[PDB]
């Protein structure tokens, strides 16, 4: 009895009683800073908000000229664009009194356009979760670490069942990992947070209860609760000896009563389970979106040539 | 249970026919407890789950319905009266110290547009100004914040909830009827009360408790993790609500003292070590979703625009009238 | 002209002459996005909570 | 009964005076300001030229300071996404100066820091007392 996992290796010369305590493989990650979304939120105001402002935006020409009638082919946009935008753009208004009411209908709604916009804007960055930047054993990153600068490494305890277990699916990870090895849990956490580790791999019952006990309730473990290969403690006892089946009843029993959580108050209670833009410089997909015209000003720079041949 | 009004313990159901010759093995969510462990032989389990609570998502709005009215019973056009009687104001100011388009140069204080005006020669009227346009700063900074307050801003929480605990009949409680929940309750000596609740309003299927709890007949529903966690997951309007109670896995029935009974705990735990059931489960649970009720009102749906649109919709065809009204007052005079 | 940008407004206000007088008005504009900014945030800030 | 802890400093954002992200509100934008007044610069060269900085500069605080628009709808094109830019600045400049402003200690006798001793709490009472 004690803290004893259950495998394969270990049930052809013992036998076990019945599972015990569910536990698997789980990954302590480090603990990161926060992060907010990697774009600008340009989600979907594109879909329906950004196609109906240019199709209601276009139709006020016909009375642009309409009112010079009784300046709409260059002016007209340019004025409609510099209020709806919240600038004072050096533009001339239109001439007479009965021009000047749509623009003032267009200050309304960019006055509703803008403030919903910023609050749309300011609910969707106050309420956006951090997102566990590695997820699973089967990423690049937990593949053989090339293209990274200074590459990925994983601890682990060399001497247990998790490395006869990473020796039989993936040996060129444990062959690279032979060089990370730990000396003991609080070991790998002094060297998970002076940087000397950046991800540590154990079972999944420790690594869950040294997550909500640690001083800080910074970042922990990949997902939630995601394990790779689930299995039980147990409790070993002599091979086929009768005193297994009264033992696999009491342990039912156990189950059948609920003691395990008036047992919970000294078993894996805890503090914090789950319960500043420095990286602003994601904002290079609106860069790419500056860029991009960066580019069509040359194209139509070109296209500004037409006239040599027209 | 106890059958035939006499000394007879008959296993109903699925284990009856283990006991009696039907079968060898049972090969199906089957949990395991301590009554039919006694003399059936189990494997190790599939899985670890637990008991979990199922109930039904409701609706809450999102605020497209304030299309440019939050608060338009006293988003007042008593404010516009104040426009015009400050507009009296400052012309009755310069006139007894640029008059009939006052309002022409207030408006375009107001709504920030440089409709091309000019300033008011006396000092009194600029000082009004001042602070005229410190109070639409006001107003719109207030309505900026006002409609921030719309878009910034609790269900059952396991057996020691008290719409739980202690009943009542403004909540229905079922389960399906001669399970392993069935047992777990009158088992329990403190949860007694709650299985005598529960005596009149069991159902017989999964299916037929779930399908009658969106049709709002039943308001929660109590089974097992692994199956209302991945209908929750598909059927995508209900919602699960935490905690797990019985905690166990799913094993394989087998006869007593069958000779495969060290061969399937061998084979199973293979299966655990070699990454079968992470392709299993992938390709058969946790293949599809709809999306995860993480409760974010944080997103769009701003898909409709139609009672913001329809001002400028109503503008464009008064405004044709208006300006041909105004051409004939010019023609008039 | 230094109450029509500090509160955010495009009232019809003649420019003062020469690019030397245009760079303290150019200060003041960004001491108004900031100032703004600052008393919708702090408002903000209020009003829910 | 109840339990005595001390209150803690937590700040406000004061010393961010007009710099919550100083580290990365660049001066790379202002360098953009720059290289796209040269482009303006040269889209009106080769189709109100030394001026055109005063003229942007102006585009960005919202300050209506005196200049002439371009002639060319190229430059306009860019000036049209050039205020877009502008606008979706500030927005998030308001935004993120808002969650600056927007944004747990033992609790009973049912805690862990308290129920399962340690080193890094002490405790105590009044000697001889109810407690």
């Amino acid at each position: 009895v004690g803290s004893l996992t259950i495998n394969e290796e270990r049930s052809e010369v013992v036998d076990f009683s019945v599972p015990f305590i569910e536990t698997g493989i789980s990954v302590m990650v480090s603990r990161s800073n926060g992060t907010v979304s990697p774009s600008a939120f340009l989600e979907p105001f594109s879909a329906c908000v950004w196609v109906m402002m240019f199709v209601m935006l276009l139709i006020v020409s016909a009375v642009a000229v309409f009112v010079f009638e009784y300046v709409t082919i260059g002016k007209a946009i340019w004025l409609l664009w510099g209020l709806v935008f919240n600038n004072s753009v050096p533009v001339q208004n239109p001439k007479g009194t009965t021009s000047k009411i749509m623009v003032s209908v267009w200050a309304f709604f960019a006055v509703i356009f803008l403030a919903s916009y910023t609050a749309n804007l300011a609910a969707f960055m106050i309420q956006e979760e951090y997102v566990d930047q590695v997820s699973g054993l089967s990423d690049k990153k937990f593949q053989r670490p090339n293209d990274f600068s200074p590459p990925f490494r994983f601890g682990t305890v060399p001497n247990g069942s998790t490395e006869r277990n990473i020796r039989n699916n993936y040996a060129e990870m444990h062959a690279y990992m032979g060089k990370f090895n730990q000396r003991g849990v609080d070991d790998a956490l002094l060297s998970l947070k002076t940087g000397k580790l950046d991800a540590f791999i154990y079972d999944a019952a420790v690594l869950n209860y040294m997550a909500g006990r640690d001083e800080g309730c910074k970042l922990v473990t990949i997902g939630s609760g995601k394990v790779f290969a689930s299995t039980g403690y147990g409790i070993a006892i002599q091979k086929d000896s009768g005193w297994k089946r009264q033992v696999d009843l009491a342990i039912l029993q156990l189950f059948g009563d609920g003691e395990m959580e008036e047992l919970e108050a000294l078993w894996l209670t805890g503090i914090c389970h789950n319960e500043s833009q420095l990286d602003i410089d994601n904002m290079a997909g609106v860069f790419y979106m500056l860029g991009a015209a960066m580019a069509l000003s040359l194209i139509t720079f070109i296209s500004e040539h037409l006239f040599y041949w027209q | 249970e106890r059958v035939q009004n006499s000394n007879k313990k008959e296993w109903n159901g699925m284990m009856g026919e283990l006991l009696s010759g039907q079968a060898d093995m049972i090969v199906a969510p089957l949990t395991i407890n301590n009554e039919r462990a006694q003399y059936i032989e189990f494997s190790k389990p599939f899985k670890y789950q637990g008991l979990t609570i199922l109930v039904k998502k409701e609706i809450p709005r999102s605020t497209l319905d304030s299309f440019m009215q939050p608060f338009q019973s006293t988003l007042w056009l008593l404010v516009g009266l104040s426009v015009h009687v400050v507009a009296v104001m400052l012309y009755l100011l310069d006139r007894f110290s640029t008059l009939s388009s006052a309002m022409w140069f207030s408006w375009g204080v107001l709504l920030n547009s440089g409709i091309g005006e000019g300033a008011p020669r006396s000092f009194s009227a600029r000082i009004l100004g001042m602070v005229w346009a410190g109070f639409a700063m006001i107003i719109v900074a207030s309505y900026t914040a006002n409609l921030a307050a719309f878009l910034v801003l609790e269900r059952i929480t396991g057996i020691n909830d008290p719409r739980l605990r202690n009943p009542s009949d403004k909540f229905i409680y079922a389960t399906v009827k001669q399970s392993s929940v069935d047992i777990y309750f009158r088992r329990q000596v403190e949860l007694s009360t709650m299985y005598r609740h529960m005596e009149k309003h069991n159902y017989e299927s999964a299916a037929e408790a779930i399908q009658a709890v969106r049709d709002n007949k039943l308001h929660a529903f109590i089974w097992d993790s692994a199956v209302l966690e991945f209908e929750a997951s598909q059927k995508c309007d209900l919602v699960t609500t935490g905690e797990l109670f019985f905690r166990s896995g799913f094993g394989i029935g087998m006869r007593k003292d069958s000779p495969w009974k060290q061969q399937v705990s061998l084979s199973i735990l293979k299966s655990h070590e070699n990454g079968f059931m992470e392709d299993l489960d992938k390709t058969w649970v946790r293949y599809q979703e709809c999306d995860s009720r993480s409760n974010a009102p944080a997103t769009l749906t701003c898909e409709n625009m139609a009672g913001v649109f329809m001002l400028v919709a109503g503008g464009i065809v008064a405004g044709i009238f208006l300006i041909f009204i105004e051409i004939a007052y010019k023609s008039r005079a």
